[PDB]
């Protein structure tokens, strides 16, 4: 339903997961908990974006896509000591490995060699809203092209329980960088998550999609497909009355 | 006498065709100036081919301006012998790089509605795209 | 046991604090005749309490005769390698904590100019290796040893196997033989061992699956650090070839928020036992120790056994294993695999990707450079690592000359190799 | 006469651009003046008298004995030798010592330029052993230029008798 009264969720997610599981066919020192991502591609009747908006979309969802064991790096405003103290007393030191001030990020990381070294060190880069416009520079294509876009995590007030709620919010919510196109792809999860969660992660994405990125909502949506990096783009829903909408 | 072509690599960002022309002119005449630029956005590929009026002066610039510590970059200025120089090695030299905004052009295409028949051709094409997957699954 | 033994109050008080008040089978058959002064020719397995077997009666004799540093050395203990000697010296420091008899250790690779300066002050309890003791016996003026009364040989089979056959024969002539107690000790009873006993002991003696990783030296610690981070929730025990190396690595890993326990402690036997017992009790954890420290101790159910430094005794190591086994093998040491082929030991090769190695080297070097106690521990861990390597029994396998020192010190946290003598 | 190779190697100094870049980095790590240092000490002295932790400094190392001991310590990342020491024996071994101990070195123009950096009339030699993390790239870029413009260049000319 939802989009055009024909969205066949649940069953599609189970079928896709079974299809991916069907395609199953030393490394003990080369093993981890990596699971193939679940990919949701959306087709729009018009180019939603005017230009590449180099900030992620905080698509809230209670099923995290980033594993909680991932290492996070906080990019905060000066002074660095205050927020270093904040993460110390809030018990996020194990979760957030490093806190980087903006001045120290602009000075100590100027070469691309240093930028790539920093990028590989951590998995997700959390950034304060107060300074996220800088991170386009100072970081460059070494970040905003190799799937490393800093996230605007709201830490302006700077309180212990506020840090916990934003880090949890950042970890659980899937992320996507908007670019000028009629088509884009969304991270929904991995094969590990059960099919019911993916279908419910998916529906949470479209309702957010119909609200804050697509201006006209389901009317402007062309088609919905579900894909895995090496699998078929199974269509969740196709527009049944798009003929006169584009006319 | 024979034109002296200078490969200037590791070009600091900003030292572009106009800027190279003014700087390299002081050493000697630059018949034409060609800098490699990106496929789409035309951003510098950081190496340019500067053929001077004579090999002799180009040799002077190659010696003077080799390993030049410019903006934290060691400039590489080599006289490339004519044997490796080809006809289009200096193609489009001193010709402005009119970056075609491909992305917005397709955005204008997106804004431009197809002709009603050609729009129906798209709808059927989407129907073909719909039935092409039909036996695909 | 300990209470039954007639050791003096200081020896008894130290023994209670140092360890337990029991008496093992090897000790029970060795303390009585050694205290009486009779020659003892024992044959005991490694890690069976032999260190205390020839220490408590010997220290008691030192107190009984009331030796003074102006009387020179009254006891010499011979050990084949530095690691075994250092463990003995560490235990002897605990035992002599309440007495007044000076103790000291002379081993190869140490400071000869400073070792001789120690000797001329009188070292009433001397731990030594055959290679260096002969040098100090024949070439140091001021070393008083004519008042010697007790000679102890530890692991005579390994001494003869490592290549000290002639070194012992020379030492016997210089060392006094009249009214001197001797105590040979070797599990093996080879004919050459008997020959050494005949030339040294007095007549009428008292008779008693594999897995390896090929990693270059420069990334050895970085590979280990990433591996430990990946397996944080498992029971991991790592063996090393130096007590100085383990002290630094545990100190370094505690610095970077990777809490690891160790059998090193503070060279306090009670603390080492407490750490080992707690580690056995805990279902999850990580511990670093040496082969000698783990020698004689029952290995608990551990998922990963990591041999970060090559073992000193490959003959014992292959039977030592008999979760999963690991071997940090260097490209220059691929010949050690051929030894396992000669020993008929099954093995498999483990591969790692260069992308996942946690390249914190620039930060790791900055920590050691900035900190003082880290730098000294790193410097001493690096020095003891090389000296153990140069003292390995397998010259054909572990060639120090074929080793690259620049890559080794990169793992230890140095941009450039420190200046250590040999 | 015919100048020996060890004394002729000083006539091929560092060029215009690289020396200007080298001195630009040095001038960000100049030592602290006698007049300023007193002001910093009386500020700290006054703080402790009324009522009462710092960070290690970062300055270029100077002095012949101090620097030569820094080369032999493998601590100096860049050694800058004046080209006009009046008794030339004072630095005649410095290029060969730097070659032996694997240190990037350069022979720059005038002791006064090195002297100016450290608020002295004259400096025979200057060494950079540690820089702030913000300027690690700048020192690395300069050292590469010294290798390319001084060590890669000449090279044979320092083994040939001069004059």
């Amino acid at each position: 339903e939802l989009l055009g009264s024909d969205a066949p969720l649940e069953k599609v997610c189970s079928a896709l997961l079974e299809y991916e599981s069907k395609r199953k066919s030393n490394l003990l020192e080369d093993e981890q908990d990596d699971i193939e991502p679940v990919w949701l591609q959306l087709a729009t009747l018009k180019f939603i974006g005017n230009n590449r908006k180099l900030i992620p979309y905080k698509i809230a969802i209670k099923n995290p896509v980033i594993p909680s064991s991932s290492e996070a790096c906080l990019i905060v405003k000066d002074p660095q000591r205050v927020y270093k103290d904040l993460v110390n007393e809030a018990g996020l030191s194990k979760v957030v490995t490093r806190v980087i001030g903006l001045s120290k990020l602009k000075a100590k990381w100027n070469s691309y060699e240093q930028k790539r070294q920093l990028r590989d060190q951590f998995d997700i880069f959390l950034a304060d809203d107060r300074v996220i416009p800088m991170l386009p520079r100072i970081l460059g294509k070494t970040f905003y092209q190799k799937s490393k876009v800093p996230v605007p995590v709201k830490i302006s007030k700077g309180t212990a329980e506020q840090l916990k709620r934003e880090v949890v919010s950042a970890y659980g919510a899937t992320y996507f960088n908007s670019a000028p196109c009629s088509s884009f792809m969304i991270k929904c999860g991995h094969v590990s998550n059960t099919s019911t969660e993916l279908a419910e992660n998916v529906e949470s994405i479209l309702q957010f999609v119909s609200k804050h990125i697509v201006p006209d909502g389901a009317k402007g949506i062309a088609s919905i497909h579900l894909k895995t990096s090496q699998s078929i783009a199974i269509p969740l829903w196709n527009n049944p009355n798009l003929k006169e909408l584009i006319a | 006498k024979k034109k002296g072509v200078l490969y200037v690599g590791r070009l600091p960002h900003g030292f572009y065709e106009k800027q190279m022309r003014m700087y390299f002119s002081q050493f000697g005449p630059v018949l034409r100036l060609r800098m490699s630029r990106n496929r789409k956005t035309g951003s510098s590929k950081h190496y340019a081919f500067i053929e001077f009026e004579s090999l002799d002066v180009a040799n002077v610039v190659a010696e003077t301006m080799h390993n030049y510590l410019l903006y934290g970059k060691l400039l590489q200025c080599k006289v490339i012998p004519e044997d490796q120089v080809h006809e289009n090695m200096f193609k489009g030299a001193d010709v402005p790089f009119k970056r075609i905004p491909h992305a917005t052009i397709a955005r204008l295409q997106h804004e431009k509605p197809l002709s009603k028949e050609k729009a129906d051709k798209l709808i059927t094409r989407h129907n073909r795209k719909l039935k092409l997957k039909k036996r695909k699954l | 046991k300990f209470s039954d033994l007639q050791l003096s109050e200081n020896i008894q008080k130290a023994i209670k604090e140092m360890g337990f008040e029991t008496m093992t089978e090897i000790q029970k058959r060795s303390i009585p005749p050694l205290l009486a002064g009779r020659d003892v020719l024992g044959a005991a397995k490694t890690g069976s309490g032999k260190t205390l077997a020839f220490l408590i009666p010997t220290i008691e004799m030192l107190y009984a005769l009331k030796f003074k540093p102006r009387n020179g050395t009254g006891v010499i203990i011979i050990s084949p390698t530095r690691e075994l000697a250092l463990q003995i010296f560490g235990v002897a420091k605990e035992l002599l904590k309440y007495h007044h008899q000076t103790f000291g250790i002379v081993i190869g690779g140490a400071n000869r100019r400073a070792e001789a300066d120690k000797l001329v002050k009188g070292v009433n309890l001397l731990v030594a290796t055959p290679g260096r003791l002969l040098d100090h016996l024949q070439n140091t003026k001021g070393f008083v040893f004519r008042n010697l009364r007790s000679l102890v040989i530890d692991e005579a089979d390994r001494i003869l196997e490592i290549g000290f056959e002639d070194e012992m024969r020379q030492i016997m002539k210089i060392l006094p033989s009249e009214n001197r107690q001797t105590l040979l000790f070797s599990a093996t009873q080879t004919t050459k061992v008997e020959d050494l006993a005949r030339i040294s002991l007095k007549p009428g003696p008292l008779y008693v699956e594999q897995g390896y990783v090929v990693v270059d030296s420069d990334k050895r610690f970085l590979l280990l650090f990433s591996f430990l981070k990946r397996n944080l929730k498992k029971k991991v025990i790592v063996f090393m070839s130096s007590c100085a190396s383990v002290k630094y690595m545990a100190e370094l890993l505690n610095y970077i928020d990777l809490p690891v326990l160790d059998l090193h402690g503070k060279q306090k036997q009670q603390r080492r036992t407490n750490t080992f017992f707690e580690f056995c009790n805990a279902e999850k954890g990580i511990l670093l120790c040496t082969n000698v420290a783990a020698r004689g101790l029952d290995i608990p159910a551990v998922d990963w056994i990591v041999q970060y430094d090559p073992p000193d005794d490959p003959r014992d190591y292959i039977h030592r294993v008999g979760g999963k086994s690991l071997m940090f093998l260097a490209p220059s040491e691929l010949g050690f695999l051929r030894y396992l082929k000669t020993a008929k030991v099954s093995l498999n090769e483990f591969e790692f990707p260069a992308n996942k190695v946690a390249n914190v080297q620039s930060q790791l070097e900055k920590l050691v450079s900035k900190n003082y106690y880290l730098q000294q521990s790193a410097k001493d861990g690096y020095r003891s690592y090389l000296q153990a390597y140069a003292s390995y029994s397998l010259k054909s396998i572990f060639d120090i000359n074929k080793l690259d020192l620049a890559k080794v010190a990169k793992s230890f946290g140095f941009a450039h190799p420190p200046n250590v003598n040999i | 006469l015919k100048v020996p190779p060890a004394i002729a190697q000083f006539q091929k100094t560092l060029d215009k651009n690289t020396a200007t870049q080298v001195f630009k980095l040095l001038n960000k790590y100049r030592p602290e003046t006698a007049a300023e240092k007193k002001q910093r000490l009386v500020a700290e002295a006054e703080a402790v008298a009324n009522g009462k932790v710092s960070k290690k400094p970062y300055n270029v190392k100077y002095g012949l004995n101090h620097v030569v001991a820094l080369i032999e310590a493998k601590k100096a990342k860049l050694v800058l030798i004046a080209s006009d020491v009046d008794p030339i024996e004072l630095v005649v071994f410095l290029p060969a010592l730097c070659k032996k101990m694997g240190v990037p070195y350069a022979i720059v123009k005038n002791k006064a330029r090195l002297g100016t950096v450290i608020h002295q009339k004259t400096a025979a030699v200057l060494a950079v052993t540690e820089v702030r993390e913000e300027d690690k790239n700048e020192l690395a870029s300069i050292v590469s230029a010294v290798d390319a413009n001084f060590s890669a260049k000449y090279d044979e000319s320092r083994r040939k008798w001069g004059g």
